[PDB]
Order: structure tokens, then sequence, then C-alpha cells
RNA sequence: CUAAGAGUAC
């Protein structure tokens, strides 16, 4: 996540190779979705990319304090004193067929931190294994390994589709199937059963 | 009171915006307002769907709860098919 | 670069949430529903240090 | 010696406080670039505030131009930069703590803000200077 | 670790249905950070100085 | 005949030069091969006998995997996989030990100079670290307190840059057409000029600027690229552009090669 | 934590300009991007680099080692 | 809870069909699913007990009619085995396995549908974008679960009635819930507009990329002096033969001087920009025209063939957005603040109305609420008119222009914020309260209704916030969350208590209910 | 965990080649080959290079999965004329044109005084 | 094969709208005073002016000879024969609408692959053109 | 059951098989052919008991019947043979 | 086992 909220997961990961590239051959280390822009309005993502290419350029450490004096246009004259396009767009090239891209990317240094949450933690699957010694049916949690809890709603869109045979198979045979013997005078379950 | 524009179907045949004075009323007395002269005593309508229930019966009751749902759901602007709030 | 201000209890590191409370030894006035018999009250949380 | 003075939420309900000393203390071209302020047209203040921004907490003044964002995503920063990683202490290595991430390579940002040198985190920082790119390159 | 350390509780339910306590007080100037509070059920009444 | 070459500069670690006469899918195709298909030696594994440092041991072992090695006779050295030795031996590594103790007062900077070959190297060139600063002094590996000491033994075999960027000798390839944008593969961004707005490139000055009343050219294709090829220095600059060529070559040979292979079959 | 070896984005060797870009702060007393230009990084990825690294490795040698011999 | 279930993170894939599901190698040979040997099978399952359940595909355990299970782990030491006809081979999930997929906050049935098995080397869940708004699902941390069915009869009924083509079209409002969302929306836009050619090398790429492509080259648009393909006439490449679409927007005549409007004939795009309301999950749109006139089967095949030529050309075109979008120039900005204080000048006259007491109160309100009730009205329209400025100067280049023109994401409202003017900052419908005594902030004199005193934000975010404004905001962002807090636990509440009063109903094989 | 092995990326797995052939049946004299352990640098080159040729209809190539190392490359061309000859042809023209920039490098560098 | 249709036009207006590539001119015909055109051009690739003589030709076929695409396009070999070597820009669409404008006017439309055209005129002239497939060939 | 079975000559429900109708029989089918059932169909090479019971459906050799529960507890019998599968 | 706390996605 960036420092205005914009959370999100690694997709996929490329090669320096097939990643674009500008002129100067610098490919980004990140490449983030436009439109997650517009509809969070984090100018700040934006302003603070420019500000940090700036100061990456001259050396000097941006000053992005919340109420000071500090304006997009001043901030593009630097830049664009640099030698690079005001706003910070670049032209860059495809990585695959190395052809110019019709349009071109804004581009910058941003600072990123690595939130606590990765997918090696979360993973987790289960076929078969410990049982609650109460009610005979699958442990709780991950580091038990346990079973995903079919919760009543869950069973209500099953209802919804239809899907009778799957509903039960899913409460009986993945969970819990106890045979039991009743009588037929009482319906108690009070039924003595030798099999042997 | 305020001014509506409902479609009345015009002597030539097309259906013409045609305003109209509507009275908007806080407070709910059904029974007593209905009966009061010079109002259109067939149009009268109440948000209190329990007052319509009460006033009207019970099929007039479940198409003012209908309605009621129905305003609720399209307040957004969402749409919902007619038969599950039916 | 530790700044203190936590106990040790038991080889963990514990600290105290503040706990906000509301200010005693004041007159505060309120006003009552309409259900309630009572239109308003002056209620004073009188306490001695 | 009286120059600086404590006032709490009782006393500053009967006081005059100037948002900044230069635009408001003196009687008073511009940058079409610089937002918009006013003057308040009133010169009987009582107080000055030493900084706006000191209004924020530890979690908030680490985000640069906080005022230039939504607010909902300012709240969302400060929660989510408690789950950032880096250095905690400096010495974690004579540490047994039940749990400890530390990056590699810690940077300080490019892009600072004053009040963050007062809470050390040009000291122990926790994240990088990732050169991004803002396009819709594979679909992915 | 130092916003635990700088860190507030208001103990009101967290399962209550009134709004108006966990709001952003006009008081709250200078006192409180605008924009740090949990964003669960424990949003407003978890305050940061 | 054929694709032809003109440099502008040659220097120790980049060369700049002007490619014309070619296809853009050749120019990219050798842009890309220089990237992560050049074979390079570099340490693969670490044996740590002794760290008493304030380092982790894989910070160390990254760390030293990532220092530049000679690699100018790679070409005679085996890839681990095709070799018939048991882990590691000398027809297809370099066995090089780092050993520092901390014993001065103050602090002692483990740097990549105090590498040691120890396996023989049976007359060839590599193997050994590439220093490009004034002082002698390789890159900082780490540091050490008085009392501290760092034994460590490394196998370093080659590698290319697709299996890690560790070996890449590559650094950042410059690649440019079209300066003047007469081809309109760009479609460029602006408030009020255009033209005032986007900074001319270096490159201008060796195209003709378009006329301005001239009709849009359909018939013309994109030739005559402008690149520059930079060298972490494993392997000489010039090397990185020729041994490009040669693995491209040698990938389209292999093309052909499993063609009729499977054409005789 | 201590200098990364290599530039992240394009992997030029930055290892081996630390110390010369302490010695030229200090020494010269020039400021930083004279600095980084005098070093050769003329692109900003490696500027980056070199410029907000945080030398973290000198408070763990303030410690007195674990093991000492 | 219940066995045979995973859960983990998921990740968007363009390469992946809409009713597959991308599934991690290990997870796949965690779970597993019983196969009943039949001479049909034989040989394929005696090949994955001789794979074992180390590698994948393989199974993990054999099921005798006896009840005796062979576990394949410490098996291999009494060497083969040989199955017999009846026996079970409880073996790793393999390709083209029906298995049902769910997202926890689970609403509706469209949350819970059946995709097809395709084992991928990574660590998350993979899905096609599409699918994604039934679930209301994000990349940004979500996680979801996988359920295998362990029969035969679930699992046809699984895929014969939970599948994701058959839920295309929701029986919730009559129109179909999936459409084509973000990056190939917009892409799609940028590609049928009348400027954009194709030439002959990109055009055999893009026609090689449909799977079902019948291998002709349609002839070009334009043969002389050089051939090019416009975007149209290679998107028509995906849309099925014999379909006809003809809608009609706001001043489109037969000609279309704007390009707007569409008009599809035999599978082929007369005319008209492909947008939103074309191929989103709108009524009358082209997946609903496609979905009821040629099958389910062939509109997720739809989804699939204009998302993989989409995301193609929007590759090797590209696509940004930057500051320099939210940037209005000079004379734009001028006028903004022209209209700002002119609008600041008549809330002034009112106030003075108010103040004179010459001000009259509407009926039916006091005079204080009518105050205020026209102050409000006037921000309202003066920030609504100078966000219109700033939309009518924008671009047409600009490229958060160009995504609202899209209707991929946005809208008026932010442009309006981010350029022109943030706007009013309310609290509980109305405007910031005097939290202190008869005033909003220390900082104002008491009685003070001025706009600014009260929460008036009259600059941009690109301008930048005053502190008093930021704290006005601040406010009503925590208004913002604090309802959307309160709004999820009780429409879950509510949801609840009305799915457990209607559950018990259905319809009989007589009609009635 | 999941992450596959780097060198899968080009080294040929166990009982698979570099290069399959396999008739087109939607259009005469059509032809695809699948590439084994490839990315778009050959892909592209090759297709550039076919679509040089004047007896190719139809060329075109393309990476189904950025996951796995392999690409499809489809081939047309006229009546009587084999899209495997065709694919000859581009590679040997590569290879020459290849060779040609080799040589010319090597008699440019060797120029240079400065470097 | 043959030619279904042959004018000579003067164009009266350009019009740019919001493109950089495509022009919608409308033209007279120098002929008939009944007959005019409204043409969308590709401006880049076929420069056209105000008050610019181009003569128009609509056909069913390039070839030369008579008729005996369903087949497959193919890039143009050398030494290939057409009509389009006597002309300068060459479309090919369909028509998608026959309008009856008065009692003696019809209209027909034509969509080449996005670019509109409408041809209007008497139906003593306009009667070859049907529903069908068709190549516009223009020279100035 | 003699007076709850509706005579065939007056059956009152739709000759079409519903959806849910088709899912079992299509699940049953496929069911018993896993469980080594005869069938009754020439197969063409097919595997997968789905795809052999959905070409048992396709051509109308399936012996089973649908028992279609009226509300009051009356039923119907209707034959797979004689339900339209028009879905 | 129970209790408590911090959370993640809605
Ligand atoms: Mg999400
Ligand atoms: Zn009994
Ligand atoms: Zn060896
Ligand atoms: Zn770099």
């Amino acid at each position: 996540a960036s420092r205005h909220g914009q959370k999100g997961t690694i997709g996929i990961t490329y090669r320096r190779e097939d990643m674009p590239f500008t002129a100067e051959g610098i490919v980004p280390d990140l490449i983030i979705n436009p439109h997650a822009i517009p509809s969070r309005m984090t100018v700040a993502h934006l302003i603070e990319c420019l500000l940090s290419k700036v100061a990456a350029l001259s050396g000097n450490e941006g000053d992005a304090s919340p109420f000071t004096d500090i304006t997009v246009e001043g901030i593009s004259k630097l830049l664009r004193e640099h030698g690079y396009q005001s706003r910070g767009f670049e032209v860059m090239y495809n990585g695959h067929t190395g052809k110019k891209l019709m349009a071109q990317i804004f581009f910058g240094p941003t600072y990123y931190q690595r939130l606590r949450h990765m997918v090696d933690d979360k993973i987790h699957a289960r076929a078969r294994g410990p049982m609650q010694v109460l009610t005979r049916q699958p442990v709780e949690g991950r580091s038990r390994d346990g079973g995903l809890r079919f919760g009543e709603m869950e069973r209500d869109c099953m209802i919804a589709h239809g899907a009778a045979s799957f509903l039960k198979e899913r409460l009986m045979e993945a969970s819990d199937a106890f045979r039991v013997h009743i009588c037929g005078i009482c319906g108690l379950m009070t039924v003595i059963a030798k099999l042997n | 009171m305020m001014k509506y524009d409902r479609k009345v179907p015009s002597p030539t045949g097309e259906y013409v915006k045609e305003p109209e004075w509507v009275l908007e009323t806080d407070g709910v007395n059904l029974s007593e307002v209905m009966t009061v002269p010079g109002i259109d005593p067939t149009r009268i309508y109440t948000n209190s769907f329990i007052d319509i229930m009460e006033v009207l019966g019970i099929e007039a009751g479940r198409a003012a709860l209908y309605k009621e749902v129905y305003n609720v759901i399209a307040s957004d602007g969402s749409y919902v098919n007619y038969r599950h709030m039916a | 670069f530790d700044m203190g201000g936590y106990f040790i209890i038991n080889g963990s590191e514990k600290v105290l949430i503040a706990q906000e409370r509301s200010a005693g030894n004041i007159v505060q006035v309120f006003k009552k529903a309409a259900p309630s018999p009572i239109s308003h009250v002056a209620e004073i949380r009188s306490a001695l240090e | 010696e009286g120059l600086v003075e404590y006032i709490d939420a009782e006393e500053e309900e009967s006081i005059l406080i100037a948002m900044q000393p230069e635009d408001l203390e003196p009687a008073e071209d511009v940058d079409p670039a610089k937002r918009i302020r006013v003057s308040h047209h009133a010169t009987t203040f009582t107080h000055c505030e030493i900084h706006p921004s000191m209004i924020l907490g530890v979690a908030a003044s680490i985000i640069p131009f906080p005022d230039h964002n939504q607010s909902p995503r300012n709240t969302y920063q400060s929660a989510m930069g408690k789950q950032a990683m880096g250095v905690f202490l400096t010495n974690y290595n004579v540490r047994m703590d039940t749990m400890a991430n530390i990056l590699y390579y810690p940077q300080k940002p490019l892009g600072t803000t004053r009040a963050m040198e007062y809470l050390k985190f040009r000291e122990l920082p926790a994240g990088q200077n990732a050169i991004v790119a803002i396009a819709c390159y594979s679909g992915y | 670790t130092l916003s635990h350390l700088r860190r507030t509780n208001t103990p009101i339910g967290r399962d209550g249905k009134l709004a108006k306590p966990r709001q952003l007080h006009n008081t709250h100037w200078g006192l409180v950070c605008p924009a740090e509070t949990p964003e669960g059920q424990a949003c407003g009444l978890v305050k940061n100085l | 005949e054929g694709p032809q070459v003109k440099i502008r500069e040659a220097s120790k670690d980049n060369v700049d030069f002007i490619l014309s006469n070619v296809d853009l899918a050749m120019a990219n195709s050798l842009r890309r091969v220089m990237i992560a298909e050049i074979p390079t030696l570099a340490i693969d594994s670490v044996e740590v006998e002794t760290n008493t440092t304030v380092l982790a041991d894989e910070f160390i072992a990254h760390r030293l995997g990532l220092i530049p090695l000679q690699s100018m006779d790679i070409e005679q050295l085996e890839y681990s996989r095709d070799c018939f030795c048991e882990d590691h031996c000398d027809k297809c590594s370099v066995v090089l030990t780092l050993q520092a103790f901390g014993e001065s007062e103050s602090t002692t900077n483990v740097y990549s100079k105090d590498l040691v070959i120890v396996s023989n190297l049976m007359g060839r060139n590599i193997g050994h670290p590439i220093i490009q600063d004034k002082e002698g002094n390789g890159v900082l590996i780490c540091k050490l307190r008085k009392g501290q000491e760092l034994k460590l033994t490394c196998v370093a075999k080659k590698g290319i840059a697709k299996e890690h960027a560790k070996w890449g000798p590559a650094a950042a390839i410059e690649f440019e057409y079209d300066p003047w944008n007469k081809l309109k593969h760009t479609d460029y961004w602006y408030e009020q000029d255009s033209a005032k707005e986007w900074p001319q490139s270096k490159n201008c000055e060796y195209e003709d600027p378009p006329n301005e009343g001239d009709p849009f050219d359909y018939k013309a294709q994109a030739d005559t690229f402008y690149m520059n090829v930079e060298s972490v220095g494993s392997i000489p600059v010039d090397q990185v552009v020729v041994r490009g060529i040669d693995t491209l070559q040698k990938k389209v040979a292999s093309i052909l090669l499993a063609l009729t292979q499977m054409d005789q079959d | 934590m201590i200098v990364p070896v290599r530039c992240f984005s394009c992997g030029k060797v930055v290892g081996d300009k630390w110390e010369s870009y302490l010695n030229l702060l200090q020494e010269d007393e020039l400021d930083e991007g004279t600095a980084l230009s005098r070093l050769g990084l003329k692109r900003y990825c490696c500027r980056r680099m070199i410029l907000t690294h945080v030398d973290l490795i000198e408070k763990f040698l303030r410690y007195n080692p674990l093991e000492k011999r | 809870r219940v066995d045979f279930s995973a859960r983990t993170v998921i990740s968007g894939d363009p390469n992946l069909e809409l009713d597959q599901v991308g599934v991690p190698k290990s997870i796949a040979k965690t779970l597993t699913y019983p196969e009943v040997v039949t001479p049909y099978n034989i040989d394929r399952l005696t090949q994955l007990v001789r794979n074992g359940p180390n590698e994948h595909p393989g199974a993990k355990y054999v099921i005798r009619d006896s009840g005796d299970r062979i576990d394949l782990r410490y098996s291999k030491r009494a060497g083969d085995i040989q199955l017999q006809y009846g026996w079970k081979v409880e073996r790793h999930i393999m390709d083209n396995d029906p298995v049902l997929f769910n997202r926890q906050p689970s609403l509706h049935k469209m949350s819970m549908m059946a995709h097809r098995v395709k084992v991928i080397p990574y660590s998350t869940f993979r899905l096609n974008l599409s699918v994604t708004s039934p679930y209301n699902a994000d990349f940004d941390g979500d996680e979801m679960n996988l359920h295998v069915p362990q029969s035969e009869e679930t699992r046809a009924e699984l895929s014969q009635l939970c599948a994701v083509p058959l839920q295309i079209v929701s029986p919730q409002s009559n129109k179909p819930c999936m459409g084509i969302v973000q990056d190939t929306l917009c892409g799609i836009r940028k590609l049928t507009l009348r400027d954009t050619f194709i030439e002959l090398d990109q055009v055999l790429n893009m026609l090689y990329w449909v799977p079902d492509w019948d291998g002709v080259i349609p002839t070009p648009a334009i043969i002389k002096p050089k051939p090019l393909w416009s975007g149209k006439q290679i998107l028509s490449v995906a849309i099925p033969n014999g379909i006809h679409l003809q809608r009609f927007d706001e001043g489109t005549t037969l000609l279309s001087p704007k390009d707007n409007g569409m008009l599809i004939i035999d599978g082929q795009i007369i005319f008209g920009v492909v947008e939103k309301k074309t191929v989103g999950s709108s009524n009358g749109g082209l997946i609903h025209v496609v979905t009821r006139e040629k099958g389910p089967q062939v509109c997720a095949k739809l989804f699939g063939n204009i998302q993989k030529v989409v995301n193609f050309w929007l590759l090797h075109n590209g696509f940004s957005t930057g500051i320099g979008d939210t940037i209005a120039d000079g004379p734009t900005m001028r006028e903004i603040t022209e209209t700002i204080a002119e609008a600041k000048k008549k809330v002034l006259d009112v106030t003075k109305e108010a103040q004179a007491n010459l001000l009259t109160a509407k009926h039916g309100m006091t005079l204080r609420e009518s105050f205020e009730d026209n102050v409000v009205r006037f921000l309202n329209e003066a920030r609504d008119k100078a966000g219109r400025l700033a939309e009518v100067n924008l671009k047409d280049l600009n490229n958060v222009k160009q995504m609202v023109m899209a209707g991929s994401k946005g809208s008026f409202i932010n442009i309006a914020q981010m350029s022109a003017c943030v706007g009013q900052q309310s609290v509980e419908g109305k405007r910031i309260a005097f939290g202190f005594v008869d005033r909003t902030l220390p900082h104002f004199s008491k009685d003070d209704y001025s706009p600014e005193s009260k929460g008036f934000v009259e600059n941009s975010y690109l301008r930048g916030l005053t502190p008093q404004e930021f704290f006005f905001h601040a406010m009503g962002g925590r208004e913002g969350l604090i309802d959307t807090a309160v709004k999820t636990a009780e429409t879950g509440y509510i949801q609840r208590r009305l799915v457990k009063a209607l559950e018990d109903i259905m319809v009989h094989y007589d009609n009635t209910t | 965990m999941n992450a596959p092995d780097r060198f899968e990326l080009f080294l040929l797995g166990e009982g698979e080649s570099k290069l399959k052939i396999d008739p087109d049946t939607k259009a005469p004299n059509a032809v695809v080959i699948t590439f084994e352990k490839e990315d778009h640098t050959l892909g592209n080159l090759i297709r550039a290079e076919l679509l040089n040729d004047r007896k190719v209809l139809f060329a075109a190539y393309k990476v189904e999965h950025p996951f796995f190392a392999r690409f499809k490359l489809r081939i047309q061309t006229t009546e009587g004329y084999d899209p495997k000859d065709a694919l000859k042809n581009a590679c040997n023209s590569i290879i020459n044109k290849l060779g040609a920039l080799k040589t010319n490098f090597e008699t440019e560098w060797n120029l240079q005084t400065l470097a | 094969s043959n030619t279904l249709f042959d004018d000579i036009f003067q164009v009266s207006e350009v019009d740019p709208g919001r493109y950089n590539k495509v022009c919608r001119i409308e033209a007279a015909s120098t002929t008939q005073d009944q007959c005019k055109l409204t043409l969308d051009i590709n401006v880049e690739l076929f420069p056209v002016a105000a008050q610019d003589s181009l003569t128009v030709t609509i056909a069913s076929s390039l070839n030369l000879e008579d008729t005996p695409a369903t087949r497959s396009w193919r890039p143009p070999q050398a030494g290939d024969r057409s009509l389009a070597d006597d002309y300068d820009y060459v479309m090919y669409g369909t028509a998608y609408k026959f309008e009856e404008v008065s009692k003696d006017l019809i209209a027909v439309y034509y969509s080449f692959g996005g670019l509109l055209m409408r041809l209007e005129g008497n139906y003593r002239n306009l009667n070859n053109l049907k529903q069908e497939n068709a190549y516009l060939l223009i020279r100035r | 059951l003699k007076e709850k079975a509706i005579p065939k000559d007056q059956r009152a429900t739709t000759p079409y098989m519903t959806k849910y109708e088709r899912a079992r029989i299509l699940g049953t089918r496929a069911l018993q052919i896993s469980m080594n059932a005869p069938v009754f169909v020439d197969l063409e090479g097919e595997t997968d008991p789905l795809r052999i019971a959905m070409k048992e459906l396709a051509e109308k050799k399936i012996p089973l019947v649908i028992r279609r529960y009226l509300p009051d507890g009356s039923f119907e019998d209707w034959s797979v043979e004689e339900l339209i599968v028009d879905l």
C-alpha cells in the first residue's frame, strides 16, 4: 500500500525485459491501474510522485507537509528545468515488441509499504482431518487444520439454486453422518443394537 | 401545497401533461380527511399503510404496502422485478 | 529509540490505554424525551478526591 | 517567560486564535496555483496556532500532502501504516519477541513531512521508494 | 508502538446503535487526530492524541 | 550488406551507437537478449562456517550472489546441470572463500577485494570480482565490530538473467527510434501546445526535422534506432552486444536444427 | 540496514559508491545532487538508491557482540 | 463446518474463461474427489495410483469395497495395487472439475456460482474479471472459498444448475449481472472510435487471438493507398453471427455525426462507439441479446473473445493517468473563481436580507430553516456550475475524461471535486454545527454564518485544503464511515430475517405458490 | 510454496520437444506450430520475418498465458508452398541478417581509439 | 465488377469534428442537381480541401473482368490488376439502409467499417445500387 | 396409493421437463453408470458418465419416470420418454 | 476450557 490508502495485492510479476521502458532504459518496479485514481480521488498520490521525481533528480528532500505553500505548478517548473515533461508523463515503449506506446505513461518514484498480510499465511485447504470431540464436526481454524464454516446464508443461496442433493451432501457426507437405530412403537433412540 | 404534473388523455387522443395542485400533510387522519368536501375521495393516499389497511381494507393495505416497498427500492434508482415484492 | 512508558508483567510489555469519562463536579442539564414524565434533569456527579 | 500558553477545551471557548501568524496578524498579483485563503477581516486575536499541521496524530503525520486527499483515504492510511513492515527497534537481535518482521533495506521517503523527524521516521523507516508507472499495461 | 502508547478509549458499548459519540466533535480540534480512528465497531470510540 | 551500425561514443562501460537499416523486431529482440540471455558467472552457493556479525546468514548470501565476477571466458565453463560431477567441480564452478576478522578497535569493513579464489582456474579468465572505484575496495559486503568474525566459502556457477537477475550483465539499455515522431507512433498529451511542452530528445540533432507542410508519409517504416548499452562489469561493454547477437543467432539456429531433425524422423 | 549491492530498477552496481558518497558530503562539502552526479549516478533510479539509504548497521554495531573471541 | 473446502486470496486473470477458476497446485493436491473404478476409466485411475499423492496429478487414497482405506503414502512399500471394479480412487482434483466457489458475505445466489478447475502454479485463486461483479469481489486482499462435490449426482447438478453461464441473466432484475469492466471497458471505447485504424501486422495478431475465428481476413475498410482496418471492424469478429442491436442515444440519427448510439447488423458494428451502455450489465444490451438469442455458452464465449482482443489492443496501445489530467487551463480557473465569488456574493445578500428580517419564511418552516435551505441550494448549484465549467474545459485526450466517458470509473462529481471545487461539507444532512458556543471553531467569531465558517470548501483537491476546510472535510468523512459501518450490520440483520420468513415458499406443479 | 522453479522458463522439460506442428482445419494450407520454452523474443522476430515473405498469406503468434513459457505461431502460405519451408526461409534470413550485423559492429568497434 | 454509380462532385464543406484523422464532407454533384453526397474520409491518408472536384464511383467489385468477399483478403501481389489502379482512394463497405426521400429522390446509406456515407438522388440513376457490399473509389 | 395416483388419461401438468428434473435425471443416470449399470446407447468413445447420460437423454433411452407430487399428496407419473426436453 | 484484546474482507 502507498501512504494514501491505495492497498492492493500482486497480480503477476514480469521480468525486466517484459516491462515497459522509457528511452533511458528505466523500467518500473511497480505498475498500478489508472482506474484506482479517479473514484478514490487520491490526488496527493500523484502530487507526491511528482515531488519525489523532482527530489530524486535534484538531490534535495521533498517537503510534503500539509499546509505549506507548495503548489503543483512549482514542482512542475522544477521538473521541467531538469529536462522532463513537467506533468510527469514519459514516452514509454512496449516491452514485447519495442514499439512506442500510443499513450505516454505517468511515471515516477513513490513510497510503498509492505503490509503484514501475505498469502502464505492465509492459504488453507482441508479434505479430512481432526474432528471436534463433542459434535464430531471439523475443528476450527487453519492452525488446527480446521474446516470452513458452511453458514446459514450459504445454505440459503444453495436452496435458491435448487440444489437439494448438494446441500444434503454438504451437511451430512462432508461434515457428520451418523447411523442410529430407532424403535417403531416409540420414536426414541433407546434401542440396544448388538450388531456383532 | 405543491404543483404536480400528471398525464391526462387529451380529447384528441394523446396523453398531455396536465398540472394539478396537490396537498401534502404532516400527520395522518385519513378517516376524517377523506370525508372533507372539495377533495377527491377516491385518489387519497397515505404513507401509513396501517391506516390505509384499517380504513380501506386488507387488499388496499396490500397495495399500499407494495407501493411503499417499491418506493424504498426505487429511491436509489435500483429496479427490482415486480414478482419479488409482490 | 525506545521511549518507555510501559510495564513489564511476566515478561510481557503492557500499556495502559487512557480511559475517557465524564468530568465530575459539573452541573449538566439535559432535556428528556416526550414519554418520560420529567421534562428536564439537572445532575451533578459529585465526587471528592 | 509568558511566551506560550497551555489551553484546554474549556478555555478554548473564550479565546480567538489565528491560524497562521503571517497571514492573520499583520493588517492585510497572487499565484493562481495557491489555494484560496481568507483574512477573516477581524483583528482582536488573543492567541496564535504554533502550526496547523500539529492537529494530526502520529500515524497521520506520515502522510504526504494529506490536504490534497479525501478524508476516508487518510483514515485508511492511518490505520494501515501500523501494519507496515520496517525496523521496530534497533535491538531486535537481543530480544525474544513472539513475532518480528524486518525489512532488508528500509529507505527514508523522498517526499517527507516536517513533523516526521520528531517521530524518528527517517531513522527507522517502514517502506521503500519504488519506481511506479500508472498504466493499463497487460490487464493483470 | 507510538500510536499505541498515545491511545484513548471511550467505554460506550461498541454494539450500541447510537452514532453521536462516534462523530468527530468540534472541540476535538487540536486534541485528538481528526483522521486516526479504527474502522470497525470502534470507529470514533477509540481516539489518538 | 544488411544491418548497418555507426557508434557515437565508446567507453569502458558504455557504448552508444546507431543501428540503421534493420527491422524494429530485430532491434527489440537484440535488446531483450542483451538484457536476459547472456551467460555470466555469479556466486550461487554459500557455506557459512562462522558468522558473529549483526547480519543474517541469508542476508549476506543474498549480498554475495549480487557481487559481479569476471566472465570474459565464461564460455569455457559448463553449466552445473550438464556436468558429470556430484555437486561442483573444476569444470563447472569457481570456489571463492571469504574470511574476515574484527581485530581492529574501530569498525572493519569487509569489502569484495577480500574474496580469495581457492579452486584452480585452469588458465581461464573467470572468477575475479570486478573492482571499479579508485580506492581499490570492491562492493562493501559487511561491517565488523571488534571481536566479530565471518568465515564462509562460496561456489559460483554460470547462469543467465532469466533464472535470476544476479546473472545479468547489461544494466540499463537505452533504446529510441524516430525522435521527431514522423511515423506518428505516439499521440502527444498536451494542454496548450504539444511542441513546447514535450522536450526534444538529444537524438533529434541526427535527423531532419519535418517540413510542417508535407503530407503524412504512410509508406514509411521504422528503422534507424539509437541505442546505448551499459555494462555492469562482468564482461566488456562491446562483448555484451557481440554475445547478444551471437545468442540470438544461436536461438534461431536451434529452431532450424529442431525443425530439420524432426523433419528427418 | 547496509547499502544495497545493486540498484533495484536497472541493476547498476551502487554498493561500492557509499563510502565515496559520504566522503564527498563530508570532506568536499558537496551537496547531495553534485555528489551523486560525481559518482556517475545519472538515472534517478540509482539516485534514489544512494540518496534515500538509511545506514542502520552502525546502530547494530553499537551493541557488544554476543560471541566475542 | 464442512470438509473438502479451501480458502485463499484471489487475483484476476484476463487469460481465463468466464466459467474457469484457477486453483493453486497445493490446494489441488490437498482436495480430492472419489471416483468409482469402472471399466471405462480403469487405466487412468491405475496410472494416478501409480503416480501417488506427492505429485500432481495423482491419487491420495484407495477406498476398497471392504471399507479398508489404502493410504498411498507408505503404500509403495507394498508394491503396485491392482484395482477392481467397484472400488474408489480418492484422487487429486484435475482440470474441468465442477467446484462451488463462494465469497463469504453471500447476499444472493450469484455469489455462489460453480466454476471449472484450472490448476495453476501459484498461491492465489484466479478468476475472470467479469465474474467479479456478482461476487462483489476486488483484489485488494479479498479471500474466497472453494467446495468440492464428492459424488456424481452433486457434481451433475452443480454443473447443470449453478454454472456461471447459466447465471448471466439474473432473476433479480431480469437483466444480466455480468458485463465488461474497467480496463476492457475503457479499451473497447478507445478501440471503436472512428479515428482508430489498425495496420495489417496487428490485425493478424488480433484475429489470431480470437479463439473461434473462422480463418478469413475481412476486407479492409480502406484499400488504397494503404490497407487499414477499423477498430469496429476487428471487434466485430468477436460478436457472433446473426446478432442485431439498434439503440438510439440523444441526438443520434441514421447518420451519426457524433458517433453515439449503436447499430449492429448481423454481428457487424455498423456504427456507434461501444461503451458501458452496450457491453455493460444493462438490459437490452449486447450481453442480454446474445444470451437470449444464442444461449449462455455462446455469451460466455463472447465475454472471453471480447476481453482477449480488447486486452491485446490496449496492451499494445497504452493508457495512463496523471496529475496533469486534474489541471484546467488559466481562463477556466478564472471563470471557476468568478462563479464561486458570485455565488458567495448571492449568499451574502441573502444573509443581509435575513438579518434585516426582510426575509419571509416559507410556508411550513421557520425563518432559520428557510435561510439554511437557500444558502445550501446556492452553494450546491455553485459547485455544480463550477464542475460543469471544468468538465467542458477538459479535452478529449484527458484520461479522467476518457474513463468517465467509457463508464469504466469515475463520475462528473469526481472531476468537479478534483479540479474545480470540493463543495459543501454536511453532517447529519445539515451544515457544520456550532460545536463551540455559537461558532464552529475557535478561529471564527461568534454567530458567523458565512460559507467558509460552516464548512464550504472552495478549494479543489489540486489546490489543497486550508486547515479549517481540512477539519470540516474530516468531520464529513467520519460521518460517512460511521454510516457505512451501521448500514452493513443493519442490512445483514434485515436480510437474515427476510430469508427466514420466506424460506418455505415454493412454486408447485399446479403453478400455485 | 507454489512458485515454480525459474529454470523451467528455458530448459526443455522431459518428454517434450522444441517444436510441434499441427495442421489447421480452418483454412487450407495452414499450420500451427507450438514453440516450447520460448517467449516474445523469438516469436516477434519470426513473425516479422515471415511477414516479409511474399508467398505467406497469414502469419501470427500468441503467448496464451504469461505463466508458461511457450507460444503458438499460425502460418498460412499460398498453394504449393509448404509452411515449413516458409519457416525455414524466415530463420535463414534472420541468421544472415544477424551475422552481417555482428560483422559490421565488430568492424566499427575496431575503429575506436577512446574505448 | 461494373461501376454501379459514377459522378463528379464539388465539396462544399469539410468538418473535422472531434477527430484528427477522419473528416465528414458534403458534396454536390456537378452534373445532376438532385444528387448530393455526405461522406467520412480518412484525411490523414487522403487530404481533401473545400471546393475540391472529386470523381466518385461505386462498384460491386474491383476486377476488370465481369463477375463469373467470401474469399479471405490477400495482400496485393506485384502485377495484380484491378479497378483501384485508376483511382486514388478506395474503401469497402456495406449498404445498411434504403430510404424514400420523396416521390423521385431516394437515399442510400453505406458504412465502410464505421465511416458513414449517404448518397441521395433520383431513382433514374441511383437504381443500380442495391443492398449488398460495395467498393467506393475516389479520384481527384 | 390407488386414490393418490392420478390416472394417465387426465394428467394436468406440463409436458415439458423442468430444469430440476433434467438435472436430477442426469445426476441419477451418471451415478448409475459410474456403478457399472448397463448402457442403453452405443458409445462413441466417451468415458465420462455425465456425458454418457447426456447422450442417453438426447435420444431418449433413459428408463426412468418422474413422480410429480401435487401439494395435496397426489402424484402424476411422467416417463422420461414422453417428456419434451425443450431446454 | 473460558475470557479478553488486535484485527482482515463486506
Ligand atoms: Mg476488496
Ligand atoms: Zn420402543
Ligand atoms: Zn562439474
Ligand atoms: Zn538504476
